[PDB]
């Protein structure tokens, strides 16, 4: 019957995994990884990546 | 400086190539114009220069 304690503890957890799985985001960009983009692309616009 | 028509575009901010590399590398910010002509009537000997 711990319903509330459970849901709390739940809803936490699960916003810390959306936070943490959040960042493979792409974003639209070449590459998901920083050094990728600061090493293999010219920083004119890996910068604005 | 006098390059050939070959690597004009080396001349650029984080730009790879042998002359941007080890003869004059731009800042990655950087701010100003480049401006290049042909210089094959001015700068070329019929023996050579």
């Amino acid at each position: 019957a711990l319903g509330k304690l459970q849901d709390v503890v739940n809803h936490n957890a699960q916003a810390l995994n959306t936070l943490v799985k959040q960042l493979s985001s792409k974003f639209g960009a070449i590459s998901s990884v920083l050094n990728d983009i600061f090493s293999r692309l010219d920083p004119p616009e890996a910068e604005v990546q | 400086f006098v390059i050939r028509g070959d690597e004009v575009r080396q001349i650029a901010p984080g730009q790879t190539g042998n002359i941007a590399d080890y003869n004059y590398k731009l800042p990655d910010d950087f701010t100003g114009c480049v401006i290049a002509w042909n210089s094959n009537k001015l700068d070329s000997k019929v023996s050579g220069n």
